């Protein structure tokens, strides 16, 4: 049959076929390796996407800027199904200590419920206490790897003065979480936390910006969300604006498909190699037509049909590019796994690039390549006249 | 007994403006067990006649009745079936596929016939026995001599028990001594009742066949039937 | 050089095969030279901006300095003009919208025409902004649009520069601003240095710049200015070749990924040259019977793979100049004011490579060709 | 004068092909070598053509000792002195008649302009008219071997080595090509040819027969 003739021919010129495959190996493994990382990076964001669905962000929409009282938010949070609440400031900070520096850390402004609500685990020293709010204290917590970068050790970091934005802060604790460990990808040098009333007093900013409610049963959010917003406006007084639910996904997806774009640009450049590989497999297939012009003619004298020859030379190029984009898919999957068992000094997050969608897409492409670049030759061969060939 | 039956056969090879005529009113019939030899100068289109009969060429006008049924006009897919079952091609240079051994080079027509692998090797063996091959069947044509390669080529021509063997100057790539060995083989094969129609530019070789035909300018110009 | 004629006869023997073999190298050299050339333009552009950083002598030595001295020292023969500035990188809000870490310059009276900030909307700093202690601000064009959609839109509205209310009195642009994008500057707002010292408790004067527009004068003059501005109260370019280093690194990493397609293109020729050798073993024997040596056949089959890649490289280079020009036009949005193109070193680097690709890959079949036995060939 | 002088030529591979070969051949001769299969029929020829070096013994070509010379040297000697003719013609497919004939002259160091003159003179010597620029695609078998024979003559060799010249040709056209060789032998070129057919050997002056690595007959005695 036509599959066996395909395999016989490939085995006939082993080192020619082998060399051709290597062009497809190289190209597929390059594309899959690049596509792996960009996916794994993407999926480690889509974890955070779904952690954020437990949160309900409320904000002041001017149309259906008054000072928001904190005890409104506590009262709203009474609402059944709401497990906790918190309010925060934010700002940038350049964070100098002694001769060290991290010039883009995101300084967060908690409100006594914040630390507990977001479940941050204290590893050295203490969390924010009630005294720190009533004394207007410039106290600071650092995340595990900010403390390591700035003070060699979370233990060593405790009770050191760190200049924040030319403002002296005393380090009370070091914390860590899942989110802090993996938050280098969002482009942050650190996630230090202090009281919102310190942020609000040192830097000019007012003391509430984001208002959040945690609702651990996520199926309630379509109803509880707008209810918490309504309840906010019933308590805030009709100041002619109305509180609304902030959509979480429109800022996550704004960074999700910026990683995707830039994966595609580098994945394309790697793809140029697979495309060159493709022109290579077409070309060698064409030499195997002229190499076998007499053979085809003889085959047709013996009873080969145009159709037989056409699918034989198709199958022959497909066997090259599939077996190629599989040896390649594997060697990619390898390098990707050892690229992950390496990115551990940066990220605490699953990066193996197994992704069934990219694996299957590699084979899908690998097929198309053989099919596309293999028809012109297979056509040429099928059309060859027995009389002219003999 | 009646196999080949050409009739009013023309073949004109169009080439831009040149409607160049080659075969013209070829009338001819050939019966089973015959050994015809076709002779003539270059340009006469023994080539074109032969392919016409072997179903590698379709005639411009006229008729060709293989075993009574008309076969000039059949679709390629169906015509290629008829070719596989009815025509055994023997070539001057032997046209052995160099990556296949003698055995599987002889098996090749059986694949297109659609024969099981069990049978194919044994059909091949029996027919390599029929042509008298001593050097082992598991050798490439690389390591075969002339007469041995032409034996394999004739075994391959015989495997699907065809009606006609078309031979085109079989001794043409061979020395007198081993050519005469192959010519006896063809005589012995035709003696068993297998029809043969051979082209040659050699009086010495046409002499082995039961019937002489000559072509001049695409017209059968002397037979031995009368 | 019959080997060159032999090479071209062979190339021309199978035109559409030699073509498809060249297309690997074109596709390879094109994409490599395009990445290398943009990365080179980004580096060369940065390198032009360093030769602006030598027409600006900066003197640094704190104690509280005073503009009176800089004004005095600017009468010196080479010194074209002077200015003095005030710094912070604070954050510009405007009602939910928010630009991060813009470089807020606080200039003196002379700062506007010494640096030459061309205003596109409204007005630049007038003197009654210094005198009356006004909190007013100029925004750069790309900071203007990012914060307020249009340029004219931003005008006469309130910004929150680190909290303090600043009235946008104008919006400016220059080449040096349009490229501030590449140095990671969020924006370049300018203001009155009186109102930077008031609103942030920084010193009124912090940088002291002496504009000298004779390049072949900054030695001898510049050291004198540093030791004149020391008579009252008893040096070289910054980390400019650091972005130069960082770009060059990113150029490499990407250009190498493009370079794989040249490596596959290279295994392309080796595969085609290997069939060439087998499929004319009979020629090789024939040639050797006519008096071709082992060495002749060797340097013939090598010259053929070199010509084949070298041509592809030379074509690929050309096609990577058209490509690296409309790339110039594509980057009149993003970066802009840039001279983008393929430098003479980059151009012949590619020729050296493409030549070398042909050699590396092509010696292996050229060897097999050379050691062919004439007897077995014939 | 004397051209070929083989003396005590052994060739072995463990298989022994040639065994005390002693043959002399003078200018103008036309020697036809016949013999049974694997007698060293071709190994002798490739020894005379310098494509094979003997395991021992000596070969003087136009008086020059050539057995055991270097590869670079033995190619030049081959080029100047030998004119191989082949059964199958062995013309390069992409070069036309003139260019095919010009090729041995390229491996000598001759002017590109002068090659053209010499090639045309030798296409004339072999009666090939107005097919100067035909590819082998466009030539008959007689025409092809005519071109191939012109290629053997262009460098004024001492020896024309011919290996069954009319094997690919029909009996009519062989006789024509065989007459061509005879005429070239008449003008004074030495031909050592090999053949399986007595109808072809007939044309030669002398008649050698090799059996198992050693000459058995010789019509010159
Ligand atoms: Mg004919
Ligand atoms: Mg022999």
């Amino acid at each position: 049959q036509n599959l066996k003739f395909a395999f016989s021919s490939i085995m006939a010129h082993k080192m020619r076929s082998l060399l051709t495959m290597i062009g497809i190996i190289i190209g597929v493994s390059s594309v899959v390796v690049i596509m792996a990382l960009g996916d794994s990076l993407s999926r480690q964001v889509n974890k955070d996407m779904t952690k954020s669905q437990k949160n309900i962000s409320v904000f002041f929409s001017p149309k259906k800027p008054p000072k928001p009282q904190e005890s409104w938010v506590q009262e709203a949070a009474k609402l059944k199904g709401v497990d906790s609440y918190y309010v925060t400031n934010s700002t940038n900070a350049i964070l100098t200590y002694q001769d060290k520096k991290v010039e883009n850390a995101n300084l967060t402004g908690g409100n006594r419920t914040y630390m507990d609500a977001v479940k941050n685990e204290i590893i050295a020293g203490r969390s924010l206490r009630e005294q720190d709010f009533k004394e207007f204290a410039s106290v600071i917590l650092l995340d595990e790897e900010l403390s390591i970068s700035l003070f060699e050790s979370p233990q060593e970091a405790i009770n050191k003065v760190v200049e924040v934005n030319g403002f002296s802060y005393r380090v009370i604790g070091v914390y860590t979480s899942p989110e802090a460990k993996r938050s280098k990808i969002y482009g942050f040098g650190g996630l230090p936390i202090t009281t919102n009333i310190s942020l609000a007093a040192n830097f000019n900013i007012d003391e509430i910006a984001s208002i959040v409610f945690r609702v651990n049963d996520t199926s309630l959010t379509p109803t509880l969300g707008p209810e918490l917003a309504r309840k906010m406006t019933e308590l805030a007084g009709l100041q002619q604006g109305e509180y609304q639910v902030a959509d979480e996904s429109v800022v996550f997806a704004e960074i999700q498909q910026s990683f995707s774009f830039m994966t595609t640009i580098i994945s394309s450049i790697a793809g140029i190699s697979l495309f060159v590989g493709g022109t290579g497999v077409m070309n060698i297939m064409l030499v195997s037509v002229t190499e076998r012009t007499r053979e085809i003619g003889l085959r047709k004298a013996l009873g080969a049909t145009r159709a037989n020859i056409l699918i034989q030379f198709l199958i022959e190029s497909m066997i090259l590019t599939l077996l190629g984009g599989l040896i390649g898919l594997t060697i990619a999957s390898g390098l990707t796994a050892l690229a992950g068992l390496l990115l551990q000094g940066l990220i605490e997050g699953i990066e193996v690039g197994v992704s069934i969608p990219v694996a299957l897409f590699s084979l899908a492409v690998s097929a198309s390549v053989g099919m596309i670049f293999g028809v012109l030759p297979a056509n040429k061969a099928s059309k060859l006249d027995p009389i002219e060939a003999l | 007994k009646q196999l080949i039956s050409l009739k009013n056969i023309f073949r004109s090879y169009r080439n831009g403006d040149q409607e160049l005529q080659v075969l013209k009113n070829i009338n001819l019939e050939v019966n089973e067990g015959e050994f015809v030899a076709i002779m003539g100068p270059s340009g006469s289109g023994k080539s074109t006649l032969m392919n016409t009969i072997g179903m590698l060429d379709t005639p411009t006008s006229g008729e060709y009745y293989l075993e009574g049924q008309e076969v000039a006009g059949l679709g390629e897919k169906q015509l290629a079936k008829v070719r596989n079952q009815q025509i055994g091609f023997v070539f001057q240079q032997f046209f052995l596929l160099s990556k296949l051994n003698a055995l599987q080079n002889v098996e090749l027509p059986l694949i297109y016939a659609g024969v099981s692998s069990s049978k194919r090797r044994k059909l091949a063996e029996e027919y390599l026995d029929k042509v008298e091959l001593t050097e082992r069947s598991h050798h490439l044509p690389s390591e075969l001599s002339g007469g041995q390669k032409q034996r394999v080529a004739i075994a391959r021509a015989l495997v699907n028990n065809p009606s006609i063997i078309l031979a085109d100057e079989p001794t043409g790539a061979l020395d007198t001594k081993t050519g005469n060995q192959i010519m006896q083989l063809l005589v012995d094969l035709n003696k068993e009742g297998k029809t043969i129609i051979m082209v040659t530019h050699e009086p010495e070789i046409a002499a082995y066949a039961k019937r002489q035909i000559v072509i001049r300018d695409g017209v059968i110009s002397s037979d031995s039937a009368q």
